[PDB]
RNA sequence: CUGGGCUACACACGUGCUACAAUGGAUAGUACAAAGGGUCGCGAAGCCGCGAGGUGGAGCUAAUCCCAUAAAACUAUUCUCAGUUCGGAUUGUAGGCUGCAACUCGCCUACAUGAAGCCGGAAUCGCUAGUAAUCGUGGAUCAGCAUGCCACGGUGAAUACG
RNA sequence: GCGGGGUGGAGCAGUCUGGUAGCUCGUCGGGCUCAUAACCCGAAGGUCGUAGGUUCAAAUCCUGCCCCCGCAAC
């Protein structure tokens, strides 16, 4: 790498707050939060949405089967 | 260095157990990953390359070279010598921690993420996909990109076949 | 009907659908009834609606329950003059 | 702001109002939840207040998915073929009504002559 | 006899209803009408329901009782001149009535959507006084289905040289 | 073979000087009129013969073809 020309990158902690996964990782990016994980280091955190830990094709995937369409909605009304 | 620790601790005993090598070096590796926008608008339009050079830095952590054309083409009113989109090459560290935060954060931020092709190989031992629309990556905002794109990532591999590479990247996380 | 008080459907028509359970959905089931709702019973079995001049078939779905036979078999040939 | 950037001078109703799938009634309803009152400006507003009514709209149905909600309801009686979704793919009106005259709003702007 | 069409739809004309807003709109309170209809018909009070309506059955073959809060007006508060709290189409979902039945093809309600329209080319129409304009009401036809029709009162002008 | 040309329905520009679609008549619609014309009000209608080139871009600059009017040849 040069000098001057690539932008700010550094470590930083994610942690998918669906389940609090915390994972380091370089980046550009603080999200105005710091933490000192893995002591003896300062990490900026970069918090986020769903990860790998939680996100449904790498565990289960079955859900939202909520209804069949029309027809539970017909017979629920009328019996 | 997680991803890298996580190789050099786990997968290369693994997968040298599986595949049966001669010795430790013919078991594969990751040489490098190559990002490319491939960018055509810029025919018309010089802030578009403004818009993608940028937001790759951002993606990616070092800038990107802007590629132009080989060769002239009337069909896409393309003259030689213009800028056509940019790419990147990320080896090493950088490589490791993209791989990193890709399967850990922005492979699930897409749409309907079920995975990815398994038959996108080469043939030669290598993968390659395409990010649809870069706003899948937390580096970048949705609120700076103009106009979404996509680019292919490519990911090489010193491994000399399709099976090899699968479980090479099964291993690393990739679905 | 609109009301709670219902739904409606003609006797003549979820006889013959009844008793089409054991049609095997071979044949195929001719009304003139275009204000019978569809029911989920009807599914599955093609129904021959008529239009005012022939039976148009329709082929029942989850998603055309809760409506009218009439609503599938138009009475109006139009081709955009 | 409030799930898009509402008017800062509007009182919290009308505000509430320029959300697509919010009118003033489910405005009045959703302020009294909040037990604030609706008289009141929205620059003027506080931002506890403004998180509980912000929790209270996202019981109530998302914008955006109300969106995809009803194209998706055109979208099942366009795809099985039935005479109302062919009023809606033909442009016309749906309701049993009239168009040798008054069927602007579906038809589009005047046509050229024939 | 069933089902369909008279309700089609690239487009033109007539007649009207709604508006294009601050002499206004939303909300609340609230005063003053006439002319009319009702027996298997009007349908009260009370209650349930956001509401359309449901329930109920009083009184009435009617100057007795009902349909029937008349609305504009006025008073207060708000909106502050903005495609707006204007406008209200169109569309989605869910309701209610009627009727054997509301897709073609009824009306009404709730929620949401919020269209066009920021005063109308060339031209053209009614009106001389309780008239024009404007607001509601009733009746017929009618199970239900009116911006249409015929009557009702409320408010109430300008102008006519010739 | 030599000259002109090929641009809304007709006649004509615009080309030489690349970005600009025009004049007159006509057509359609609405008004006036008992109706037609005239008149008044608006609107439509051309990818410039065609296939390729050059150019950021072509009626326009370059090339080949296909048509029409003349003149020759026959
Ligand atoms: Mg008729
Ligand atoms: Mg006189
Ligand atoms: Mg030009």
């Amino acid at each position: 790498m040069k000098t001057g020309i690539h932008p700010e990158y550094r470590p930083v902690v994610f942690v998918d707050t669906s389940t609090d996964f915390k994972f380091l990782s370089g980046s550009t990016k603080s999200s105005s939060e710091t933490i000192k994980w893995e002591d003896g280091n300062e990490y900026p955190l970069l918090r986020v949405e769903i990860s790998s830990d939680s996100h449904p094709f790498y565990t289960g995937k079955q859900k939202h089967a909520t209804a069949d369409g029309r027809v539970d909605r017909f017979n629920k009304k009328y019996g | 260095n997680r991803l890298k620790d996580q190789y050099l601790k786990e997968i290369v005993p693994a997968l040298m157990s599986k595949f049966n090598y001669d010795s430790v070096m013919e078991v594969p590796k990751i040489d490098k990953i190559v990002i490319n926008t491939g960018v055509g608008d810029a025919t018309a339009n010089a802030k578009v390359l403004d818009s993608a050079v940028e937001e790759l830095a951002l993606i990616t952590g070092q800038k990107p070279v802007i590629t132009k054309a080989k060769n002239s083409i009337a069909g896409f009113r393309l003259r030689e010598g213009m800028p056509i989109g940019a790419k990147v090459t990320l080896r090493g560290e950088r490589m490791y921690d993209f791989l990193d935060k890709l399967v850990t954060v922005s492979l699930p931020r897409v749409r309907d993420f079920r995975g990815v092709s398994k038959k996108a190989f080469d043939g030669r031992g290598n993968y390659t996909l395409g990010v649809r629309e870069q706003l899948i990556f937390p580096e970048i905002d949705y609120d700076q990109v103009s106009k979404v794109r996509g680019m292919d990532v490519v990911i090489v591999t010193t491994a000399k076949s399709d099976e090899e590479s699968h479980e090479l990247l099964t291993q690393l996380g990739m679905p | 009907r609109s009301l709670k008080k219902g739904p409606f459907v003609d006797d003549h028509l979820m006889k013959k659908v009844e008793a089409a359970a054991e049609s095997e959905k071979k044949q195929v089931i001719k009304t003139w009834s275009r204000r019978s709702t569809i029911f989920p019973t009807f599914v599955g079995q093609t129904i021959a609606v008529y239009d005012g001049r022939k039976h148009v078939p329709v082929y029942v779905q989850e998603d055309m329950v809760g409506h009218k036979l009439g609503e599938f078999a138009p009475t109006r040939t139009y081709r955009g003059h | 702001i409030a799930g898009v950037d509402v008017p800062r001078e509007k009182r919290i109703v009308i505000s509430l109002t320029y959300i697509y799938g919010i009118g003033k009634q489910t405005a009045k309803e959703v302020l009294a939840e909040a037990g604030v009152s609706e008289d009141t400006r929205t620059r003027d507003l506080t931002e506890e207040e403004l998180g509980k009514i912000r929790e209270i709209l996202d019981r109530i149905k998302v914008e955006g998915d109300l969106r995809r909600e009803v194209n998706l309801n055109i979208k099942r009686l366009i795809e099985i073929g039935s005479y109302r979704g062919m009023r809606h793919r033909r442009g016309l009106p749906v309701r049993g009504q009239n168009t040798k005259n008054n069927a602007r709003t579906r038809k589009g702007p005047s046509k050229t002559v024939a």
